[PDB]
RNA sequence: GCGUUGGAUACCCACUAAUAGGGAACGGCUGGGUUUAGACCGUCGUGAGACAGGUUAGUUUUACCCUACUGAU
RNA sequence: CUCUUAAGGUAGCCAAUGGAUUAACGAGAUUCCCACUGUCCCUAUCUACUAUCUAGCGAAACCACAGCCAAGGGAACGGGCUUGGCAGAAUCAGCGGGGAAAGAAGACCCUGUUGAGCUUGACUCUAGU
RNA sequence: GUGAACAGCCUCUAGUUGAUAGAAUAAUGUAGAUAAGGGAAGUCGGCAAAAUAGAUCCGUAACUUCGGGAUAAGGAUUGGC
RNA sequence: AUGGUGAACUAUGCCUGAAUAGGGUGAAGCCAGAGGAAACUCUGGUGGAGGCUCGUAGCGGUUCUGACGUGCAAAUCGAUC
């Protein structure tokens, strides 16, 4: 039952509530298995305005063809991204910094952007985060 | 604020060298009447390690040429030199390795070792371990050598000067790494208080001007 | 999104996609 | 010397300027900044206040 | 949920016929016998669950097929 | 009058006749907490530092006095 | 003017390896298993030194005055005030409910000053240059 | 002497026999032990105790900087004559 | 603020002295044997390296609902480390 307690639910609509933009990450390995629908139907139904994208991640586990399929048929609901997360040796961190200064730049009139973190334990949330710090 | 270390060693106090196992300062011999116009001839007795120096040192031993008795001078001891081997200082000397000559006598790319700065100084440029001296040019017209010393720089300096024909002994000391916070310690203990050090962000804001956060 | 060249993304070399490992051969 | 000083700055770049403006700070750098240590309520010798603290006035409008 | 030639490959083993032998097989071939000879399953079970989720195992679902 | 439990991590499992609610605090030991000095990560600050925060380590030691109570001359 | 879904059948090309998913070490922080057991069900028994009694020796903290309770007395809240319950010498061992009984007595908020050998284009300065 | 041993235990030479004592053996303590059946159900938490231990032989995995891990783990034995 | 006194504790440098059982592991160099055109590989010995390791003296001070708290002691005692 980890993962489904009051306090992990609240943390998470505080930061869909104070993110203009929510990273849904999902494994390479089990895409479909770790993707949050309703949280996904919520977010489309209560808060349009927020931007849902999808980060493909651990794409290092899986062969070049498996991810490029996934990538492909994810992309025909939501923006999906490659990634393989690493402070070092990393693979899709200048797409996604180049797609976060898109929507800062679309979002000009606010002076600041939140970009919150979603998605299934064990997916790499934090890891994506310091791969994109490179701390 | 507080003194820091930096302003702290000037006063001497536990900063001084340690010098108790030194063989005596390695020095050419007094620029007199025979190396200014002849040469003179001494021998190597022996090639010592100096505590604290990488480079090893020779003794020469000399005739005074006023007094009946010998002279023991301390040179840096040059790659090549062995023991029992002849050295001549002076104007007249040879262009062999280890022997004394002004730089005005020696063609260019010679290449040299315990350089006078000033003529009578008794040696001053390139000192330390497989380092040397290049002579690039002479100027005989203002009296003057152009040479390139070890760091790349070029300098004037005068015909006078005297140097070591060779390379500083010892090279390629700094290729081995020391592996070991001991081994730093018994190498700094032959030489000064510097080790270990604390850097000054790790200090408190009193400390040193990098502390605080 | 931009071009995601996939071809430049390096798998991890994990122990059970090595053919030195065989059994049974 | 007299080139780093507030009164030299201002020529090279009279009651509007507030405190704590200075080469780093404008006047609504400091009010913004201060606001992390704005919420605060004065009290004098006997007790009385010199000033409500912030959003925490009891006055009933009207 | 794995391939037998990549489990084979990851834990130099084989010869198995189901999961209780590929567990006593592991076990007695990585030393983890309890108290009396008996093998761990237990804690070869949990190593084996711990490797698949950190990534020590390879293996991924077959996405949809294409049109 | 008489009882109202054993466990797992506010909710479950089980036993049971039953697993009722509450007060004497919230107008002796003991863990979370007021945890001061050491340390690291995050946010803000030109900085000294502060905090939207997160982690770890961290000395207070009566009773022989009166009464009450339990027993005893 | 334009941008992203071309990659395909369980491990690719591209440059032994593609690594920080880093060995070893640690009075560092955390989870689990075997063994083991009085941690527990559920407590019992044994030894020494005390405690206890005696001969000798012999302090200290603390002390407005004192010391049985109930109700009411203009925020909580009495040993003394009002109304009641009551109440018989002198005492011993325990005990930790209560006692401006002590020891924890200091931490925590508020006001007014002072210091900082704190820091900054805060002000007058000034060593050094 | 035992023993790998300046370890622990006992002894020779030498040196002490000092620390207020006597009488009883309640509770509660300080220090040390044992316990049927169950075996962490206790507790925030296996805190504390218990279990292991010398030597000889068989045998010893992942990982790894190839040096280690390692006494890994897991088994058998020990007297006297 | 002025003028003086301290490195017998402790912090650090220097000079001259002194102290530190018994085990485990087994680096380079060397010898012999089996291979090889050589380089080099394998087996058995020898040797005794390491800011290695177990563990006394010693140095230090992790843990205990530890002892003690006008204590033996203005920082001590026991076990453990
Ligand atoms: N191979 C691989 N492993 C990853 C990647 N990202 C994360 N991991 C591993 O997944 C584990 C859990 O990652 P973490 O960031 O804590 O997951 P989170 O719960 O989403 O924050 C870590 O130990 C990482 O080593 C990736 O891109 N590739
Ligand atoms: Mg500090
Ligand atoms: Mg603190
Ligand atoms: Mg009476
Ligand atoms: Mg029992
Ligand atoms: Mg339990
Ligand atoms: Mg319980
Ligand atoms: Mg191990
Ligand atoms: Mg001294
Ligand atoms: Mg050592
Ligand atoms: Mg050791």
């Amino acid at each position: 039952s980890k993962g489904q307690s009051k306090r992990i639910w609240n943390e998470l609509y505080k930061v869909i509530d104070s993110s203009d933009v929510v990273i849904h990450v999902l494994d390479a390995r089990d895409p479909l298995g770790t993707r949050c629908k309703s949280v996904e139907e919520y977010m489309k139904k209560e808060t349009p305005h927020k931007h849902l994208i999808y980060v493909l991640n651990k794409c290092d586990l899986v062969p070049t063809w498996v991810a490029a399929a996934w990538v492909k048929h994810l992309s025909k609901e939501r923006p999906t991204l490659a990634f393989h997360a690493s402070i070092t040796n990393s693979f899709g961190k200048g797409s996604l910094i180049q797609l976060l200064r898109q929507f800062s730049q679309l979002h000009t009139d606010r002076k600041q952007i939140s970009v919150g973190f979603i998605g299934y334990p064990n997916t790499g949330k934090s890891s994506i985060i310091n791969t994109l710090r490179k701390k | 604020g507080r003194v820091i270390r930096n302003q702290r060693k000037g006063a001497g106090s536990i900063f001084t060298s340690h010098t108790r196992l030194r063989q005596g300062a390695a020095k050419l011999r007094t620029l007199d009447y025979a190396e200014r116009h002849g040469y003179i001839r001494g021998i190597v007795k022996q090639i010592v390690h100096d505590s604290g120096r990488g480079a090893p040192l020779a003794k020469v031993v000399f005739r005074d040429p006023y007094k009946y008795r010998l002279r023991e001078e301390i040179f840096i001891a040059n790659e090549g030199v062995h023991t029992g081997q002849f050295i001549y200082a002076g104007k007249k000397a040879s262009l062999n390795v280890g022997n004394v000559l002004p730089l005005g006598s020696v063609p260019e790319g010679t290449i040299v070792s315990n350089v006078e700065e000033k003529p009578g100084d008794r040696g001053a440029l390139a000192r330390a371990s497989g380092n040397y001296v290049i002579i690039i040019g002479h100027n005989p017209d203002e009296n003057k050598t152009r040479v390139r010393l070890p760091s790349g720089a070029k300098k004037v300096i005068s015909s006078d000067a005297r140097g070591v024909i060779g390379v500083i002994a010892g090279g390629g000391r700094v290729d081995k790494p020391l592996l070991k916070a001991g081994r730093a310690f018994h190498k700094y203990r032959l030489k000064r208080n510097s080790w270990p050090k604390t850097r000054g962000v790790a200090m408190n804001p009193v400390d040193h001007p990098h502390g605080g956060g | 999104m931009g071009k995601q060249d996939l071809g430049k993304l390096q798998t991890r070399k994990m122990k059970g996609l090595k053919s030195k490992f065989d059994q049974g051969t | 010397g007299t080139g780093k000083k507030e009164k030299s700055r201002r020529i090279r770049e009279g009651n509007l300027r507030v405190k704590g403006e200075n080469f780093y700070r404008d006047s609504k750098r400091v009010k913004f900044l201060n606001m992390y240590t704005s919420g605060k309520e004065i009290r004098n010798k006997k007790g009385n206040l010199i000033r409500a603290a912030s959003f925490q006035d009891s006055t009933i409008p009207d | 949920r794995c391939q037998v030639k990549h489990l084979e490959r990851t834990y130099e083993i084989s010869g198995w016929k189901d999961a209780t032998e590929f567990i006593e097989i592991l076990a007695r071939k990585q030393g983890r016998l309890l108290k009396g000879g008996e093998p761990d399953e237990s804690g070869v079970s949990k190593q084996i669950l711990n490797d698949f989720n950190r990534g020590k195992i390879p293996w991924f679902v077959l996405p949809p097929e294409k049109e």
